Protein backbone atom coordinates (compact mmCIF):
# COMPACT_ATOMS: atom_id res chain seq x y z
CA UNK A 1 0.00 0.00 0.00
CA UNK A 2 3.24 2.15 -0.14
CA UNK A 3 2.58 4.07 3.41
CA UNK A 4 4.94 6.71 2.09
CA UNK A 5 3.11 7.65 -0.84
CA UNK A 6 0.43 8.46 1.82
CA UNK A 7 2.71 10.62 4.46
CA UNK A 8 4.61 12.21 1.03
CA UNK A 9 1.11 13.28 -0.23
CA UNK A 10 0.70 14.99 3.28
CA UNK A 11 4.03 17.14 2.69
CA UNK A 12 3.56 18.29 -0.78
CA UNK A 13 -0.06 19.55 0.59
CA UNK A 14 2.10 21.32 3.30
CA UNK A 15 3.92 23.04 1.05
CA UNK A 16 1.40 24.14 -1.64
CA UNK A 17 -0.70 24.89 1.81
CA UNK A 18 1.94 27.67 2.79
CA UNK A 19 2.25 29.15 -0.77
CA UNK A 20 -1.56 29.08 -0.69
CA UNK A 21 -2.46 30.85 2.46
CA UNK A 22 0.57 33.52 1.63
CA UNK A 23 -1.23 34.30 -1.55
CA UNK A 24 -4.45 34.58 0.69
CA UNK A 25 -2.59 36.92 3.04
CA UNK A 26 -1.17 39.39 0.31
CA UNK A 27 -4.75 39.85 -1.43
CA UNK A 28 -5.99 40.57 2.22
CA UNK A 29 -3.52 43.49 2.40
CA UNK A 30 -4.33 44.75 -1.70
CA UNK A 31 -7.82 45.14 -0.03
CA UNK A 32 -6.80 47.65 2.74
CA UNK A 33 -4.43 48.98 0.43
CA UNK A 34 -7.18 50.19 -2.03
CA UNK A 35 -9.17 52.07 1.20
CA UNK A 36 -6.88 54.59 2.61
CA UNK A 37 -5.31 56.90 -0.22
CA UNK A 38 -7.03 55.92 -3.44
CA UNK A 39 -4.30 52.84 -4.49
CA UNK A 40 -1.44 54.74 -5.21
CA UNK A 41 -0.42 52.25 -7.74
CA UNK A 42 -2.99 50.64 -10.55
CA UNK A 43 -1.53 47.11 -10.50
CA UNK B 1 -11.99 50.05 -17.22
CA UNK B 2 -14.86 47.42 -17.22
CA UNK B 3 -12.12 44.89 -18.23
CA UNK B 4 -10.36 45.09 -14.68
CA UNK B 5 -10.14 43.38 -11.92
CA UNK B 6 -12.18 44.09 -8.31
CA UNK B 7 -11.68 42.24 -5.19
CA UNK B 8 -15.01 40.97 -3.31
CA UNK B 9 -15.56 40.89 0.27
CA UNK B 10 -17.15 37.28 -0.28
CA UNK B 11 -14.74 36.00 -2.97
CA UNK B 12 -12.02 36.61 -0.67
CA UNK B 13 -13.94 34.39 2.29
CA UNK B 14 -14.41 31.84 -0.09
CA UNK B 15 -10.90 31.86 -0.96
CA UNK B 16 -10.37 31.19 3.00
CA UNK B 17 -12.48 28.74 3.44
CA UNK B 18 -11.11 26.80 0.60
CA UNK B 19 -7.76 26.81 2.12
CA UNK B 20 -9.08 26.16 5.39
CA UNK B 21 -10.65 22.41 3.68
CA UNK B 22 -7.40 21.34 2.65
CA UNK B 23 -5.66 22.42 6.40
CA UNK B 24 -8.19 19.86 7.48
CA UNK B 25 -7.15 17.24 5.50
CA UNK B 26 -3.04 17.70 6.78
CA UNK B 27 -4.04 17.90 10.75
CA UNK B 28 -6.85 14.83 10.55
CA UNK B 29 -4.28 12.47 8.10
CA UNK B 30 -1.47 13.88 9.88
CA UNK B 31 -2.94 12.78 13.40
CA UNK B 32 -3.31 9.01 11.87
CA UNK B 33 -0.14 8.73 11.51
CA UNK B 34 -0.64 5.05 13.61
CA UNK B 35 -4.35 4.70 12.95
CA UNK B 36 -3.44 4.83 9.14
Amino acid sequence: GSPEERERMIKQLKEELRLEEAKLVLLKKLRQSQIQKEATAQK
Amino acid sequence: GSKAFIVTDEDIRKQEERVQQVRKKLEEALMADILS
